[PDB]
């Protein structure tokens, strides 16, 4: 098993504290204060298809926000070497098991304010002794580095080898027919949440496959009529459960496998993330693999923000650092609409519409965000949603490279 | 075998004899026997964590 990592903490936008309160320190959908293995718990029962989201957590991603902001201030003892507190607030073991009010018999050292602080877990030495139980630290550091690293929304690894998909693997995703996408990122993070696992595993090459191929339908290259292995992803009409996108197999004709082996980071470019759940699942779901896996190589700095520039163990810009593209929700729908038509499962006339539906969909969230944004704002002192321009919610990145991508991906 | 995990087989004991042919082989010489000497003990019972 992986038995390193590294990461980077949030970044101050202009604040002078990490942006998260005492109450959302108590509020935490899990066991009481802690954060890890938390990410979902809000959401493990449910009822209906309705996003959850409530007053002072207003967007579906608010939460896992917030959680990052609020293990920015404690994640010390990677940095450190040594356990600290912050309010008067600190952890009830070494193990970092919960957090509880300081004790007044010896009070660990106040821990001292600042942002972007590299991490190493070598610096802690005691975690390689407790591996066993301090296994799911290494995939939520993972996961709040990935969401650090970025200014408009988290970064994630996508790649598919030369061989077909071996027979293991396709063993294990017959059990995955006709879960959506959101069960699927939830069972993805509670497996490399638990117990450590070997970077070779056929669970993990599978979670690999998935998250390939939910890309690969998300642009409209895989489909009913061009399957991977028989796998695609089916999805509904926009007008209604826009997001509820299912995994299905079929009998019909397979994509052949690529020239050569590829792989790149991924991004979403406008806000639109923050309130759209798929984003999120599909964003997890390869967090999670590269979390047991570590990263494969390092991110290209040129189109990330200022604090990411030349992080040690996460970005460069020499010989093998992987490119990282990034899109627009709204231009990917219309690829994906064109190549439905293309591929002739719907006419220009539903083409058309479609892209009309979509449209006013995503007018939805954005009016949501924009008028969400202004009720909390960031000076408040915690940070609840990320902050956003207007002309964000119209950028067009590398939407058509994206695309690009993925026809030479599954060909 | 030691260190490996296996089933159970709570309803007929009998069959955990014929689960895994290999763990616990006599070193008598004969066919069979000789047989079973060349099995590896990594692929008895489960494969995962």
């Amino acid at each position: 098993a992986q038995r390193q990592f590294f990461g980077l903490t949030y970044n101050f936008y202009g604040q002078p504290a990490p942006l998260f309160d005492l109450n959302d320190l108590q509020e935490l959908a899990g066991c009481y204060a802690r954060p890890w293995t938390s990410r979902f718990s809000h959401l493990a029962i449910s009822t209906g298809s309705l996003p959850v989201w409530s007053a002072r957590y207003p967007s579906v991603a608010s939460r896992n926000i917030i959680v990052n902001t609020l293990l920015g201030a404690h994640l010390n003892p990677f940095a450190g070497g040594q356990v600290t507190s912050h309010q008067g607030i600190t952890w009830r073991d070494p193990v970092l098991s919960s957090l509880a009010p300081v004790p007044a018999i010896q009070p660990p050292p106040v821990w001292a304010v600042a942002e972007n602080v590299p991490l190493d877990s070598n610096n802690y030495p005691t975690y390689v002794l407790n591996l066993s139980s301090m296994w799911p630290i290494n995939q939520d550091v993972h996961i709040m580095t990935m969401w650090a690293l970025s200014d408009q929304g988290p970064i994630y690894h996508l790649e598919v080898p030369v061989d077909p998909m071996p027979a293991a693997t396709t063993a294990a995703l017959m059990a995955y027919i006709g879960v959506p996408i959101a069960h699927l990122a939830q069972t993805a993070y509670r497996f490399a949440g638990q117990l450590p696992q070997s970077p070779d595993s056929t669970m993990v090459s599978t979670i690999r496959w998935l998250s390939a191929i939910w890309f690969g339908s998300l642009t409209g290259r895989l489909n009913r009529s061009r399957t991977c292995n028989g796998f695609y992803f089916e999805f509904a009409k926009p007008a209604l459960n826009p997001d509820q996108a299912v995994l299905k197999w079929n009998d019909g004709a397979r994509a052949a496998p690529p020239a050569a082996a590829q792989s790149s980071y991924m991004r979403c470019i406008s806000p639109h993330w923050q309130h759209q759940i798929v984003e999120v699942a599909g964003a997890l779901m390869s967090q999670s693999v590269t979390a047991v896996t570590g990263l494969p190589a390092l991110i290209d700095e040129a189109t990330l923000p200022a604090w990411s520039q030349g992080v040690a163990n996460l970005t460069g810009n020499g010989q093998g650092v992987v490119p990282c593209l990034d899109y627009n929700p709204v231009p990917m729908a219309a690829a994906r609409h064109l190549q439905w038509r293309q591929d002739g499962l719907i006419t220009a006339a539903q083409e058309a519409q479609l892209n009309n539906d979509y449209t006013a969909y995503a007018l939805t969230i954005e009016r949501h965000l924009t008028a969400m944004l202004v009720a909390n704002p960031i000076a408040a002192g915690r940070m609840p949603i990320q902050p956003f321009n207007a002309a964000d919610f119209g950028q067009a990145g590398q939407t058509a490279a994206a695309v690009a991508l993925a026809q030479a991906m599954f060909v | 075998t030691s260190g490996r995990m296996i089933r159970a087989f709570e309803g007929r004991p009998e069959l955990l004899a014929l689960a895994y042919p290999g763990r616990a082989v006599l070193p008598t010489q004969t066919k069979n026997a000789q047989f079973l000497s060349t099995a590896i003990a990594d692929r008895i019972g489960r494969l995962d964590r």
